[PDB]
C-alpha cells in the first residue's frame, strides 16, 4: 500500500528495497513522476548552473 | 505570500521531476530558516548515505544555502551548524536558466523535423545531406550511390525526430501548467 | 412608486407654497410619498428663486433642461464662486483602461446585444431605422420623459448637427466603427511615454490609423443613447463606461484647440508600471462659461475670498462693471491675524523646500502647534499643504513625543481621504468643541473639509496654514 | 492561448520576444519562429489542426487591435476603402444619399463584414468585382 497508491498518493521514503522500505513522513501531489524521460532528468541533470549575478542576466541572456 | 508559492514551487518541482525523498529535506529545514543540521537527520533518522546525495541536490540547486548557523559553545570551541537560509532568487534563477536550456534542447531541436533531407548509406552507417547526394548524383543513376560503399543511399531524420520532439513537447508542456506558470506567478512581484 | 403618485396629484400645481428646504422638504415629501427629486423636476418649471450646484447651471450635461421660464433673463447670483475655474474643468476626462477594458466586454455584450436583439426584434430596430432614415428623429432623439440614457456631455443640448450619420444610421455600421474606436483608444493606450495630443491634431490621426470620420464622432452619444434606449439592459456600469467612450467620442467630436488629450503611460508616482492615463481635458474655463454667460446680463458672483478681482476678468475674459472690495467695518479687534514666517530660532519655515523633513522646521513645528494646542479652550483646526505631505508630519511627530503632550490638552482629529470617516469624525469635533474639553482638527486646504463646512466660535477659535 | 503560440505554446514569459503574426489567409495566432519555419520553404498549409489553407510568407502581416472580427472586417473595408474608396459621398453631396451612398457603401461592407452569411458578399464580392470594374468604372 505505500506504492498502490503510488505518485505521491501515498509517499513514503524506500530507505532500501531490501530494509522493508523504512520511511519518513511523505506525502506530495505528483512526488515522483518517473513518467518524465530519466535522460531528459539528466539532462534536466545536464544544466550545469553559472556563475552569480551575471546569471540574473545569463537568464535574461538565454531568453527567460 | 509569494514566498510560500516560493516554497510551494520549490516542492512541486523536487516532487514533478524529482523522487519524493527530495522535498522530505525541503519541509524539514523549511520549518525553521536557521535549524541544527542534526535536527533533519535525527528526525529523520537515517543514514549519512541516505542524507548526503540528497544534500548534494540542496546545494547542486542552492536551493539550501547552509549557513554556517554558528553557536556560542560553552567549552569554549568551535559551533556551527548547517542552517539552510535559502537563496529564493539565486535557486530559482539557475533554475529559469536550467528550464530554458532543456527547452533549448527542443528549441534547437525543431529543426532536426519531420520531413526527410538528408541520406545515408547504411553499409558504411554514414549520414550525408542532400546537397552531397546532387553532388554525388549522376545522370545514369537517377538514384544516390557511396563513395565511401559504392552503396544506395536512405533517409533519415523523417519519422524520429519528428515524433521525438513531439514528446518532449508535451515534456515541455509539462511544465507549461507547472513552474513556468507558477514562475510567472513569482514574476508578478519578483521577491 | 412616487414619481407615479407624484405625478398622480403633483404635476398640475406645485405643494402650497412653502420653500421647503431639504429639512421642509425631505419630511414633507415623505409623508405624501415623494421622491421629491422629480418634484423639483417638474417644478423645474415653477419656482421663481432656484438654488442648486454651478454644475446644474454649468455642467452642460445636467445643464441641459434650461428653460426660459428657469432662465430666460432673470438674475443670477454666483455665491462663493472664487472656485468656480476648477469646476468648469466638468469637461474633465481621464481614461481608467483598467475600466476601458470592461468597457470593451460591455461593448461586446452591446456588441452581442445588438446581434442577439436584430436577431429577434430587428424591425422596431429597422423602424428605428426608419426613425433614423427620417433625419434627426427630434421627436425622440431629444423628447424622453423617462428614458434618456446617456446625457448631454456637448453644451446644453445645442452643440450638434442634423445629418443623419450617413451609415452609422445601420446600427450595425454603428455598432462596428465603435469597436473601431475602442481598439484605437486601446492602441492608443500603451504608450512608452506620456504623449499630449491636441484634438485636430490627433482628429485625422484617427484617420491615420483607422479611417473613421468626425461627423459620425459627435452623433456617437444619441446613436448610442437610443441604441440603449432600445434595449432595456439591466446594468449601466458596464456601459457608464460605454456612454464615457461617446461621451469621449462625442467631445473629442466637439471641440478643439482650446482642449487636449495628453496620456502619460501611468501615475509617475507609483511609476514604471502600466497604467496609463489618456486624459483630455478643458483647460479654459471661460469657454464652459460662455454659454450660460452668453444668455443674461443680470450675472452675479461674489465669493467671501475672491482675491484678486482681476484673474476672473482675465480668465474668463468676460466683461464686469463694478468689481468692489469690502474693508469690514470693526469698533475693535473681533479677530486675529498671524504670520510665522520663522520660529524661536528665526528660522524660515516652508514647504515649498520638499515633501520632505528638513527636521529643523518640523521639530519647530510640534513646539508651534503644541503651544497654540495649550493655550486655546476648545475649537482648533490646522490645515495642510497635501494629505500624504501631512502623512509625513504626523507620523514623524507620532514618533517624536510631541502628540502625547497636546493629547494631555486636547482631542486630536486627522482628515482622511474618504468622506465618511471624516464625516463621523468631523462631528465629534464639534461635540467635543461644544462639550467641554478642548480638541483639534488637522486637514487640507484642498480638501473637501475647506470647502463646505464652518467653524463658529467655540468650533473654531484658532486656525492654522501650515 | 493568450501569450503563447497555439504551435509551441512559448509562453510570452517564456520568450518575451515573441511576434505574432497572422495571415490574410485564416488570421492565425502563431510566433515568428513557425512562421519562418513554416514558410521559409514555401507555399504549403498553415500549421494548425483544421487548417489546410496554403499560404505563403510574404501575405503574412501583423495584427494591430486583436480583433480578428474587426481587423477582418477592417481587412474587408480596408479591401473596401481601398476600391470601394471610389465611394461617392464627397463626391456625391446629397445628404441623403451622402448618408445612402455611405449607407450603400457600408451595406456592401457590412455585408462582407457582417459575414454572418457572406455569399450575398460573394455576390457583393461579384459586385466587388464589379466594383474592382466600378472602381475602374
Ligand atoms: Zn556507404
Ligand atoms: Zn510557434
Amino acid at each position: 500500500t505505500i506504492n498502490q497508491l503510488e505518485e505521491d498518493s501515498k509517499i513514503l521514503v524506500l530507505r532500501t528495497k531490501k530494509d522493508k522500505t523504512p520511511r519518513y513522513v511523505w506525502y506530495n501531489s505528483g512526488g515522483n513522476l518517473k513518467c518524465i524521460d530519466e535522460e531528459f532528468v539528466k539532462m534536466w541533470e545536464n544544466v550545469q548552473l553559472p556563475q552569480f549575478a551575471e546569471l540574473p542576466r545569463k537568464l535574461q541572456d538565454l531568453g527567460l | 505570500p509569494i514566498d510560500d508559492i516560493v516554497k510551494n514551487l520549490l516542492k512541486f518541482v523536487v516532487r514533478g521531476f524529482y523522487g519524493g525523498s527530495f522535498v522530505l529535506v525541503l519541509d524539514a529545514i523549511l520549518f525553521h530558516s536557521v535549524l541544527a543540521e542534526d535536527d533533519l537527520k535525527q528526525l529523520l533518522s537515517i543514514n549519512k548515505t541516505e542524507l548526503g546525495p540528497l544534500i548534494a541536490r540542496l546545494r547542486s540547486d542552492r536551493l539550501i544555502s547552509i549557513h554556517k548557523q554558528r553557536e556560542y559553545p560553552p567549552n569554549s570551541k568551535s559551533v556551527e551548524r548547517v542552517y539552510y537560509y535559502v537563496k529564493y532568487p539565486h535557486a530559482i534563477d539557475a533554475i529559469k536558466w536550467k528550464v530554458h536550456q532543456v527547452v533549448q534542447r527542443l528549441k534547437d531541436d525543431l529543426d532536426k523535423n519531420s520531413e526527410p533531407n538528408g541520406y545515408m548509406c547504411p553499409i558504411c552507417l554514414t549520414k550525408y545531406t542532400q546537397l552531397e547526394a546532387v553532388q554525388l548524383l549522376n545522370f545514369d543513376r537517377t538514384e544516390f550511390l557511396c563513395s565511401l560503399c559504392d552503396e544506395p543511399l536512405v533517409e533519415d531524420d523523417s519519422g524520429k525526430k519528428n515524433k521525438e520532439k513531439q514528446d518532449k513537447l508535451n515534456r515541455l508542456m509539462d511544465q507549461i501548467q507547472p513552474i513556468i506558470d507558477s514562475l510567472k506567478k513569482i514574476d508578478d512581484s519578483r521577491i | 412608486e412616487y414619481h407615479e403618485n407624484l405625478y398622480n396629484i403633483e404635476v398640475e400645481d406645485y405643494l402650497p407654497k412653502g420653500v421647503f428646504s431639504f429639512e421642509k422638504l425631505l419630511k414633507y415629501c415623505e409623508e405624501k410619498t415623494l421622491c421629491p427629486y422629480f418634484i423639483v423636476r417638474r417644478m423645474i418649471s415653477l419656482c421663481n428663486i432656484i438654488i442648486y450646484s454651478y454644475h446644474y447651471l454649468l455642467d452642460p450635461k445636467i445643464a441641459e433642461r434650461v428653460s426660459n421660464e428657469v432662465s430666460k433673463d432673470s438674475i443670477v447670483i454666483f455665491d462663493e464662486a472664487h472656485n468656480i475655474d476648477n469646476v468648469c474643468i466638468s469637461l474633465s476626462l481621464d481614461l481608467t483602461t483598467d475600466a476601458l477594458r470592461r468597457a470593451t466586454r460591455g461593448a461586446n455584450a452591446l456588441d452581442e446585444r445588438i446581434s442577439e436583439v436584430r436577431k429577434v426584434d430587428s424591425q422596431k430596430l429597422q423602424d428605428e431605422y426608419e426613425k433614423l432614415v427620417q433625419g434627426l428623429h427630434s421627436a425622440d432623439i431629444l423628447t424622453d420623459q423617462e428614458e434618456p440614457f446617456v446625457e448631454t456631455p456637448v453644451l446644453p443640448q445645442d452643440l450638434l448637427t442634423e445629418a443623419i450619420p450617413g451609415n452609422i444610421r445601420r446600427a450595425e455600421h454603428f455598432v462596428s466603427f465603435l469597436k473601431r474606436l475602442i481598439e484605437y483608444l486601446k492602441t492608443r493606450m500603451k504608450v512608452l511615454h506620456v504623449i499630449s495630443e491636441t484634438p485636430k491634431s490627433f482628429l485625422q490621426h484617427l484617420k491615420q490609423l483607422t479611417f473613421i470620420e468626425r461627423k459620425p464622432l459627435r452623433f456617437c452619444s444619441e446613436r448610442l443613447s437610443l441604441l440603449v434606449r432600445t434595449l432595456e439592459v439591466t446594468e449601466v456600469e458596464d456601459f457608464t463606461a460605454l456612454k464615457d467612450i461617446a461621451t469621449f467620442a462625442t467631445l473629442i467630436s466637439t471641440y478643439e484647440e482650446g482642449f487636449l488629450l495628453i496620456i502619460e503611460p501611468y501615475e509617475i508616482e507609483n511609476a514604471a508600471v502600466p497604467n496609463p492615463i489618456m486624459r483630455f481635458t478643458c483647460l479654459d474655463a471661460s469657454i464652459a462659461i460662455k454659454p450660460v454667460f452668453e444668455r443674461f446680463s443680470s450675472v452675479i458672483i461674489t465669493s467671501g475670498t475672491i482675491s484678486p478681482l482681476d484673474m476672473y476678468p482675465r480668465m474668463l475674459n468676460f466683461k464686469t462693471v463694478l468689481q468692489k472690495s469690502y474693508a469690514m467695518t470693526l469698533a475693535k479687534k473681533s479677530f486675529l491675524p498671524m504670520i510665522i514666517t520663522k520660529g524661536s530660532d528665526q528660522v524660515a519655515i516652508s514647504s515649498r523646500f520638499e515633501i520632505r523633513n528638513d527636521p529643523s522646521i518640523v521639530r519647530n513645528y510640534g513646539s508651534m502647534l503644541v503651544e497654540f494646542a495649550k493655550i486655546t479652550p476648545d475649537g482648533m483646526v490646522v490645515f495642510f499643504p497635501s494629505y500624504l505631505y501631512m502623512e509625513s508630519i504626523v507620523s514623524m511627530w507620532q514618533t517624536m513625543g510631541i502628540l502625547d503632550e497636546v493629547w494631555k490638552h486636547k482631542l486630536i482629529l486627522v482628515e482622511t481621504p474618504d468622506a465618511q470617516e471624516t464625516s463621523l469624525a468631523l462631528e465629534t469635533y464639534r461635540k467635543a468643541c461644544s462639550n467641554g474639553r478642548g480638541a483639534i482638527l488637522l486637514s487640507v486646504a484642498r480638501g473637501k473639509v475647506s470647502e463646505g463646512i464652518d467653524f463658529d466660535h467655540q468650533y473654531g477659535r484658532t486656525v492654522l496654514m501650515i | 492561448n493568450k501569450d503563447m503560440c497555439p504551435i509551441c505554446k512559448t509562453d510570452r514569459y517564456l520568450s518575451p520576444d515573441v511576434k505574432f503574426l497572422v495571415n490574410p489567409e485564416c488570421y492565425h495566432r502563431i510566433c515568428e519562429s513557425c512562421v519562418d519555419r513554416i514558410f521559409s520553404l514555401g507555399p504549403a498549409q498553415c500549421p494548425y489542426k483544421g487548417c489546410d489553407k496554403i499560404l505563403r510568407k510574404n501575405k503574412f502581416k501583423t495584427q494591430i487591435f486583436d480583433d480578428v472580427e474587426v481587423e477582418k472586417e477592417v481587412d474587408i473595408r480596408k479591401r473596401v476603402f481601398n476600391v470601394f474608396n471610389k465611394t461617392i459621398d464627397d463626391f456625391n453631396g446629397d445628404l441623403v444619399e451622402y448618408n445612402k451612398y455611405l449607407e450603400e457603401v457600408e451595406d456592401i461592407i457590412y455585408k462582407l463584414d457582417h459575414g454572418i452569411d457572406v455569399a450575398k458578399t460573394e455576390e457583393k464580392l461579384r459586385t466587388y468585382e464589379e466594383l474592382n470594374k466600378q472602381l475602374i468604372m
